[PDB]
RNA sequence: GAUGUCAUACUUAUC
RNA sequence: CGCUUCUCGGCCAAGUGUAGUAUCUGUUCUUAUCAGUUUAAUAUCUGAU
């Protein structure tokens, strides 16, 4: 249906630059999927916590920074 | 009053004049229209109050026949210290049932 | 609307930091003026009298926090 | 279409079976069109297909179709019609709207009820249109200027604030450039009413708004009719506003006195009405803005005579209360002679003006009372005491206000020697007006004064009034209670000739001649016991039992009034009509369909169950709570309050176990205006009764899978927290769970009933230490606050409004802490109003509240002086 | 015999296949002849 | 001045079996010409009856005061006659 | 999820 | 009509008016970009394309 990825905020291209520069076709569905176990595993190569403070955190580079200033 | 959301009070300097009620709405609080535990009586303005005014109901308008008197819910709460409760304008309430 | 202009310091949802700020010091203006106790702390934190201390308060008044932004 | 005759077929259509005889509609379901109204909806007979030819102006067809289906359809469909055109005014615009609002008001073959239903549109439809009808001011000001000058009362008061609201939305200066060339204008009567839009537009937007515009149109010397206009205006600003043109009464003054001295007397009278107008506001003090107008309106009491003397003589009895005491003194004694030489004045508005000065002339110090025995009463006596003045209610009340004074000034038994003449008449107005004034005589001076020579005659004229009585009105009725409490103990050789003629009038023809007697013996009922009469209360009580089969309803509310006085006048246990045969023969009554009989049989039914509950077998009063859940339901709101006060008075008496599952059972019946009614009473059962045995059954109610009976036992334990208040610290850890659980449902309903009954429980256990249970009820009570029903939003406010007093406004600005600078502005405006709230229920409490702020680069926000420490 | 129709705890209707509300018995029978609920019964 | 629930009929409700058509039409005719008067004569539908008059304003008038009036049966309460109340049985 | 027609049901001691 | 006896029975179609609201039922958008109003962000609208 149209009308369901329409109201819901489907069928929108979102881009994650942490792992591998995916996409998503969703803004809640990207928070969900910052917290998962796919976006644990690529924060985990970088050498960054999986914590609270990097959870609207998108690129690598404002990570390792938000990294280093903790 | 809380039935009608389109009744306005008067919202005046409170004076000397005290507010009166008719039989049809003796007992109810002018706010809160309720008709338990009252606490305070009801200052009315002068400009609701003057003339043929005197003596008259705050909420329906008609000769007033007792004392009115606020609620103890609006007394603890600081409802009485505001303006003039007097009910100025009638809109939607009393007007198309006289017509019908 | 018209409750803001009736009783001023109630705010709407268009008010910013700095006017919230401004009606909060004030508040406490006001509330330190009103209550002996906190002059009179106030007052004995310092070396000024009473009268001293409400002249200074009275004065901050206009723009406590400063020029607005 | 009422009272249109039909035929035998649709009168057999309508009869159901086992009874014994002893193109013209438009585009379908639309109402049905008038004759003379196919004008304004001629575009809705044809077919709309919209396709290649639909303009802007289909819109404003589908608005003359919903106008069409308000005006004349169904009250669902005016209601649906009024929500669609209410909610879309701004997407439809002014302009197509006063387009088809203004040719259909000014139809000539309108009526009430439609124009009023263009009213309310008119005024539903200007909330949203502000600032955007400033072209159509004066279009819509042509519609609603004969509002304010015609007959009904509603009317005009709908037109006032009609002109009010568009004085809100239009501004000051819009008006005041519309109203301009409306003042010069050749018709009288359109002056008029713009003068009276003129005073309304200034009483709605403040005088010192319209003063400098009021200041130029009144000094302008080019016509009498701009002048005439101006002095009509302020006199319908000072006849408006009554006591909010006193600060502004100088600048009026100043004005006002350059009138009067201009060639044309009509503006001269003007400015006359215009003072005496400004000195009916400042009636007591009127004189010190007015020493510049005594000196030209004395002399034109005395050098001319006709209308403007007579405006001149108004002005100055009103101006005159309004002055020191050598001031009226000398006023009223030069003012005399002029009065007098009035009173045999042919026109009706100088004579009117005399009444109305005479009243005002004798009401303090220097004005005797012989000389006003000897050369001012008896010309008012026989000048003014006709049968033409009683027709007219403006001439009969001014009459009966003047007589009043003059009773009050000389005397009330040199009134009532002279009045008594008239009460045996034979015109019912005179008689009437003659009875009121009597009363009033003897409700404000009294009989004292009446010797034993008028007091018969008096109580002759009054059994005559009210013998032959043709009208139904209570005037007489008041007018004999009024004689009877005046006299005393003076009425004892009276008693076998009042109710020897009451028992006569019990047996008659008419059925509002039995009425009238019941109600006289009901007016005459306080009287017996204070002057030892208690035979006769106990014969007529005898005589009244048995008068309870009479057909007439209206007659047998009475008589059923006229015995609850004679209970309430002698005791309740020493009536020779006891209770023992009097409760069973008023349980059939009950069941009357009237309002009054029914009002009158439940307001007996209460004091037999609050004063002689012993005289029962305890079986009929749970036969009468049973007949109690039909008392309720009707549209009086005043059988419904004591039928709470019975069933509580039966639950006092029968115990509260009985009267509870009655009121329990009839919580599901789905109808309006019954089931809180019976929540009500069952409040009042539990707070009359220990509210502990009434505990668990309210917590049984909420188990049986219904909506209406949760929503019902949620209203009575809110209306009983309610009522006991300080009482329900000890129920507030039962009904935590209850209210912990109802706030979690899906139903906005009982989310709003439990927001009450923890809004209740807050203003009832406030200062008790039970901060603990409001805190975990405001923890639900918290995300009902982004509701969009608005009285699920009220609900939610004033459980906030209550629970702030209770927990504290530190726990209610923690609740509302990070949502002032929300994103979102629908919650962020939610914030706002309840920081508002919290702000006006308690503001110094905010100071030590409020969180720690830290400095700017620019301004600095940090408390130092909080944060010192000595 | 509807296995969808089921009864909530408020004396209404609940249709748990389309998942919709119903006040009255008689909104619960004519709900089930319709373009959602045909088409809730085709795709399940 | 009428509210649209009156009408030119009205049903009476608890009515004695044992009244005769002149007491009723004497009961009726008190505020106006009464046009026609049904008795029940069903087990269902005993004790109740339907008054139509000539004018709207004496049935209302009528209306006013005959409700629950004095009957042998019981209050004579008259109410106004409605189309869907009335076809319930149905 | 929204719209515009229809029906059902609920709330404010409204009359 | 009065008294006595037997038997039977009683007592201690609830309407209309006003404000607000939650559900089905009959329906519509696979238009690719660009700029703007708006929205917390979507959605929607205006243009140009």
């Amino acid at each position: 249906p149209y009308w369901l990825y329409k109201l819901h905020g489907l069928n929108i291209n979102y881009n994650c630059e942490i792992c591998g520069n995916y996409t998503y076709r969703g803004p809640k569905a990207f928070q969900r999927h910052f917290a998962e176990w796919r976006h644990a595993h690529g924060m985990r190569c970088l050498g960054i916590p999986n914590t609270a403070h990097f959870a609207n955190v998108t690129q690598i580079e404002d990570a390792v920074s938000l990294w280093a200033k903790l | 009053a809380k039935h009608h959301p389109d009744l306005i009070f008067c919202r005046k300097q409170a004076g000397v004049a005290i507010g009166r009620l008719c039989e049809k709405c003796d007992g109810k609080c002018v706010i809160c229209d309720s008709y338990v535990r009252p606490c305070t009586l009801v200052r009315i303005c002068d400009e609701c109050n003057y003339g043929s005014y005197q003596g008259r109901c705050v909420i329906c308008g008609g000769p007033g026949v007792s004392d009115a008197y606020y609620c103890k819910e609006c007394t603890i709460q600081e409802k009485d210290r505001d303006g003039c409760p007097k009910i100025v304008n009638l809109g939607s309430s009393k007007t198309d049932l006289f017509y019908e | 609307e018209h409750l803001q202009s009736k009783y001023i310091g109630t705010g709407h949802a268009d008010t910013t930091k700095w006017e919230w700020l401004v009606n909060q010091h004030r508040d406490s203006y006001c509330s330190y003026m009103g209550h002996f106790d906190l002059l009179n702390y106030f007052a004995i934190a310092e070396n000024e009298s009473k009268a001293r201390v409400r002249f200074n308060l009275m004065e901050k008044m206009l723009q406590p926090c400063g020029p607005p932004a | 279409e009422r009272n249109r005759p039909l035929s035998d077929e649709e009168l057999d259509a309508m009869f159901p079976e086992g009874y014994k005889v002893l193109n013209d509609q438009p585009s379908g379901n639309l109402p049905f069109l008038k004759p003379d109204d196919i004008q304004y909806f001629d575009k809705l007979l044809v077919d709309v297909d919209e396709s290649t030819l639909s303009p802007e102006e289909q819109k404003e067809r589908k608005i003359m179709k919903l106008l069409l289906k308000i005006k004349n359809g169904t009250p669902p469909m005016r209601k649906a019609a009024l929500r669609q055109i209410t909610d879309k005014a701004r997407e439809f615009g002014a302009g197509p709207l006063f387009n088809q609002i203004l040719p259909l008001l000014m139809s000539p073959t309108l009526e009430d009820q439609e124009r009023h239903l263009l009213v309310k549109v008119i005024d539903r439809i200007l909330y949203k249109l502000d600032d955007l009808v400033r072209p159509y001011v004066h279009k819509i000001l042509v519609v609603i200027e004969p509002l304010l000058i015609d007959e009904d009362y509603y009317a005009r008061v709908e037109g006032r604030e009609i002109i009010s609201n568009l004085a809100k939305a239009a501004g000051l200066a819009t008006m005041i450039s519309t109203m301009r060339p409306d003042i010069d204008n050749m018709d009288e009567y359109v002056r008029n009413t713009t003068a009276r839009a003129f005073a309304v537009v200034a009483s709605a937007l403040g005088i010192p708004s319209l003063l400098p515009f009021l200041k130029a149109v009144c000094k302008s010397k080019k016509s009498w009719q701009a002048r005439h206009t101006g002095i009509k205006i302020v006199q319908q600003i000072a006849i408006l506003m009554g006591c909010a043109i006193l600060p502004h009464l100088r600048s009026l003054v100043e004005i006002i006195e350059h009138g009067l001295v201009d060639e044309q007397q009509k503006v001269r009278t003007i400015s006359a009405l215009a003072i005496a107008a400004l000195a009916e506001a400042a009636t007591p003090y009127g004189i010190e803005s007015f020493d510049s107008v005594l000196k030209p309106l004395w002399k034109g009491i005395r050098q001319h005579r006709g209308k403007g003397l007579a405006a001149f003589l108004k002005a100055i009895g009103y101006l005159i209360p309004l002055m020191d005491a050598e001031y009226a003194n000398y006023y009223t004694r030069e003012v005399m002679l002029i009065l007098i030489r009035e009173f045999q004045s042919p026109d009706e508005e100088m004579k009117k003006i005399v009444l109305k000065v005479v009243k005002q002339c004798c009401g303090t110090d220097g004005v005797e009372a012989n000389y006003i025995k000897t050369e001012i009463l008896p010309p008012f006596f026989k000048h003014f005491w006709q049968h033409r003045m009683a027709l007219d209610r403006r001439n009969y009340r001014q009459l009966v206000d003047t007589t009043v004074e003059l009773a009050n000034k000389v005397g009330a038994a040199e009134i009532i020697s002279r009045i008594v003449d008239d009460l045996k008449d034979e015109a019912e107005q005179y008689r009437k007006m003659v009875m009121e004034t009597i009363e009033k005589i003897m409700g404000n001076l009294g009989a004292a004064d009446i010797d034993h020579k008028l007091e018969e005659q008096l109580i002759d004229g009054i059994l005559y009034a009210f013998q032959e009585q043709t009208t139904e009105d209570s005037v007489m009725l008041n007018g004999f209670g009024t004689v009877v409490n005046a006299l005393g103990k003076r009425v004892k050789p009276y008693l076998p000739q009042i109710c020897g003629t009451v028992l006569w009038r019990l047996n008659n023809k008419s059925a509002k001649v039995r009425q009238q007697a019941a109600d006289l013996i009901s007016r005459t009922a306080v009287v017996m016991k204070t002057c030892q009469e208690e035979k006769l209360m106990g014969h007529l009580g005898v005589v009244l039992y048995e008068y309870l089969g009479e057909e007439y309803p209206e007659v047998l509310g009475s008589i059923l009034g006229a015995l609850k006085a004679i209970v309430n006048v002698i005791g309740m246990h020493k009536m020779t009509p006891p209770i023992k045969d009097l409760l069973p023969r008023l349980t059939p009554i009950l069941k009357n369909r009237h309002e009054k009989v029914q009002e009158n049989c439940i307001d007996l039914v209460g004091r037999i169950a609050d004063r002689g509950a012993e005289y029962v077998s305890a079986r009929e009063w749970m036969r009468i709570c049973f007949e109690l859940l039909e008392l309720l339901k009707a549209h009086k709101k005043a059988i419904r309050r004591a039928t709470v006060n019975t069933f509580g008075y039966i639950a006092k008496a029968i115990g509260p176990h009985d009267v509870l599952a009655t009121l329990l059972n009839n919580l599901k019946v789905q109808e309006r205006q019954n089931r809180v009614c019976t929540t009500v009473a069952i409040a009042i059962v539990a707070e009359t009764c220990s509210p502990f045995t009434v505990l668990p059954a309210l917590m049984n109610e909420y188990r049986v899978p219904e909506l209406n009976v949760q929503n019902g036992v949620l209203k009575s334990l809110s209306f009983l927290f309610e009522y006991i208040g300080e009482m329900g610290k000890d129920y507030i850890y039962a009904v935590t769970p209850l209210l912990e659980d109802a706030l979690m449902d899906r139903d906005l309903v009982h989310r709003q009933t439990a927001s009450a009954v923890v809004q209740h429980m807050s203003l009832g256990v406030y200062g008790f230490g039970c901060e603990d249970s409001l805190n975990h009820l405001l923890n639900y009570v918290w995300p009902n606050v982004f509701e969009t029903s608005p009285h699920v939003i009220q609900a939610v406010m004033g459980a906030l409004e209550g629970l702030r007093v209770a927990i504290g406004p530190c726990r209610m600005l923690q609740y509302c802490l990070q949502g002032l600078f929300h994103p979102a502005r629908k919650v962020r405006d939610v914030y706002w109003k309840i920081y508002n709230s919290i702000y006006i229920g308690s503001q110094d409490a905010l100071i030590a509240h409020y969180p720690r702020i830290y400095n700017d680069d620019k301004n600095t926000y940090i408390r130092y002086e909080l944060d010192y420490i000595l | 015999k509807d296995p969808y129709f089921m009864k909530n705890h408020l004396g209404s209707y609940e249709c748990k296949l389309c998942l919709t509300l119903h006040n009255n018995e008689g909104s619960y029978l004519a709900h089930t002849q319709g373009k959602k609920h045909q088409t809730n019964l085709a795709r399940r | 001045r009428l509210p649209p629930e009156v009408n030119r009929i009205l049903y009476i409700r608890n009515l004695p079996y044992k009244i005769t058509a002149e007491e009723m039409y004497d009961i009726f005719g008190k505020y106006g010409p009464i046009r026609q008067i049904r008795v029940g004569n069903t087990p269902e539908t005993r004790g109740t009856a339907y008054v139509v008059y000539e004018d709207i304003f004496d049935a209302k008038n009528a209306c006013d005061h005959l409700s629950g009036f004095n009957v042998c049966n019981r209050y004579l309460v008259v109410l106004y006659y409605n189309a869907n109340r009335a076809f319930q049985k149905m």
